[PDB]
């Protein structure tokens, strides 16, 4: 068949600065090439066309080049709302096959979490399981460590991280850890404290609360 | 240096063949030329290449694009043009230079009536 | 507005016939060509077929003779059949418009997620998550609530039925170690407004026809 293959895999590039995305094809195919961008949990929507033309209503910073094999998604003057991941797909021959895609993520200046914790609600307790979750907000880069402590004792594994995609206004990350136990293991102390360290902050941050105390 | 599309507006009558000329400043002499048709909302649909390029997806004998011996101009005909085909038409020329610019010509209005 | 819109099972058995529509609007069906399009969970778009405007159809070969595409013009609706089905399958579903004689894809549709698995549907709990320490210095505040114990995705989760998105951060569905999805959503809101606006999450989980809207007060 025809494989499209794009380079880079993925891609840092800051903002207001130029960003390109090549697309290369093991036969030539000409001009059939369609760029699109899709952003987590949307369907892709079309940036060019014939591997030149920008599509009706899309912005005009997207731009596309290139003929037979090697072709090119430019955007200019890249901002926030462009973080997404790009395909290239070739219309020339069956199957019409897509590119592996290319993440592009936005490099940005540094900023520090927003930190909260919240306490497993009291209808979870009956149910025989207590999560008590905490939430990072509006922090970059993406490198940040958040450690649970019951009475000063450290949690090792019973925590689960998941971590947003860089948002598309401020081109920030925000992480949420759970951590699971058991309703006796979780009434049988008193005070739980997340702390988070990362690189916009000056020392590490605890924010904690009292068991039952609520 | 980009190509021109004339005439700016021809008519026909439901049927018969209708041709259009686009002349491009052939410089490289290893080039390209698209057709195309852009729909009402501003929306371009492709309809012929010089030289041909698949009949698969793109299977269409209602478009013919061809080369006149005298290199500069090219005739882009729709044969037996039905009322569907009425729009407003487009010229496009491609230069296979390392840049691979895509130069651009001005819009023609088509109808079709009787 | 063209528009096309999938719809079809959110779980099915392996090795059953897995079928899928998509029903359109703002155009007809023998105008324009539409194909069925993939995207495994992380994985790449991979293209499963098309149907002309004609009629005529054309398939991926790796879909050996697995996959059958079909229309029914009167309904503005195209489907999608793919026989003998494994775990290789679960994915999501995209239906989208070829434009143009030399075509290319211009709208797609939403897409519809499919799983394959021969575990059973299992809708999930919601909880809510508010500060234990009702803010008092505090000058900004966070609520969520948190949706446990799920499958398959995937789960929607608005707040206040869409009238509050600004400042809301829904994080990915998470797997646990037993082998169900979990997530959290979160909103960020200025704590003067934590007395006047009561705050609810409408979750909802389609396979299991699962609908709640959660109280964040606390
Ligand atoms: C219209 O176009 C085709 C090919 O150029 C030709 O067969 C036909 O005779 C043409 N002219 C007329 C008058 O039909
Ligand atoms: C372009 O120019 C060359 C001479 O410069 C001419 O022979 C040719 O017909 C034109 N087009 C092509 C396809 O070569
Ligand atoms: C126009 O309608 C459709 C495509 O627009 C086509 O099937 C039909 O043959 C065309 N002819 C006329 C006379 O409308």
């Amino acid at each position: 068949d025809i494989v499209m293959t794009q380079s880079p895999d993925s891609l840092a590039v800051s903002l207001g600065e130029r960003a390109t995305i090549n697309c290369k094809s093991s036969e030539s195919v000409s001009n059939d090439v369609a760029w699109y961008q899709q952003k987590p949990g949307q369907p892709p929507k079309l940036l060019i066309n014939y591997a030149f033309h920008r599509f009706t209503g899309v912005p005009d910073r997207f731009s596309g080049s290139g003929y037979g094999t090697d072709f090119t998604l430019t955007i200019s003057s890249l901002q926030a709302e462009d973080v997404a991941v790009y395909y290239c797909h070739q219309a020339y021959s069956s199957p019409y096959t897509f590119g592996q895609g290319t993440k592009l993520e936005i490099k940005r200046t540094v900023a520090a979490p927003s930190v909260f914790i919240f306490p497993p609600s009291d209808e979870q307790l009956k149910s025989g399981t207590a999560s008590v979750v905490c939430l990072l907000n509006n922090f970059y880069p993406r490198e940040a460590k958040v450690q649970w402590k019951v009475d000063n004792a450290l949690q090792s594994g019973n925590s689960q991280e998941s971590v947003t995609e860089q948002d598309s206004k401020d081109s920030t990350y925000s992480l949420s850890s759970t951590l699971t136990l058991s309703k006796a293991d979780y009434e049988k102390h008193k005070v739980y404290a997340c702390e988070v360290t990362h690189q916009g902050l000056s020392s590490p941050v605890t924010k904690s609360f009292n068991r039952g105390e609520c | 240096n980009p190509p021109t599309f004339s005439p700016a507006l021809l008519v026909v009558t439901e049927g018969d063949n209708a041709t259009f000329t686009c002349s491009f400043s052939n410089t490289s002499e290893s080039f390209v030329l698209n057709w195309y048709r852009m729909s009402p909302s501003n929306q371009t649909d492709k309809l012929a290449a010089f030289p041909e390029d698949r009949s698969q997806p793109g299977q269409d004998c209602r478009f013919r694009v061809t080369q006149l011996p005298n290199g500069r101009d090219f005739h882009m005909s729709v044969v037996r043009a039905r009322r569907n085909d009425s729009g407003t038409y487009l010229c496009g020329a491609i230069s296979l230079a390392p840049k691979a610019q895509i130069k651009e010509s001005l819009r023609a209005e088509l109808r079709v009536t009787e | 507005q063209v528009q096309l819109q999938e719809s079809g099972p959110g779980l099915v058995k392996p090795s059953e016939t897995l079928s899928l529509t998509c029903t359109v609007s703002g155009f007809s069906l023998t105008s324009y060509g539409v194909h069925w399009i993939r995207q495994p969970p992380g994985k790449g778009l991979e293209w499963i077929g098309v149907i002309y405007a004609d009629g005529s159809t054309n398939y991926n070969p790796s879909l050996k003779s697995r996959v059958t595409i079909s229309k029914d013009t009167s309904k503005n609706q195209v489907s999608l059949k793919l026989s003998s089905v494994t775990a290789a399958d679960t994915a999501v579903y995209y239906c989208a418009r070829a434009y143009g004689n030399y075509w290319y894809i211009d709208v797609w549709g939403q897409g519809t997620t499919v799983t394959v698995s021969s575990a059973s549907t299992k809708g999930p709990s919601v909880f809510p998550l508010a500060p234990c320490s009702r803010s008092t210095s505090e000058s900004t505040a966070a609520l969520g609530c948190l949706v446990k114990d799920y499958f398959p995705e995937p789960v929607t989760v608005s707040w206040n039925s869409g009238a509050l998105t600004s400042g809301v951060h829904t994080f990915p569905a998470v797997l646990q170690s037993s082998g169900l999805y979990s997530l959290s959503s979160v909103v960020t809101v200025p704590s003067s407004s934590l007395g006047t606006k009561t705050y609810t999450c409408n979750v909802d989980h389609k396979p299991s026809n699962t609908k709640v809207d959660k109280r964040v007060e606390s």
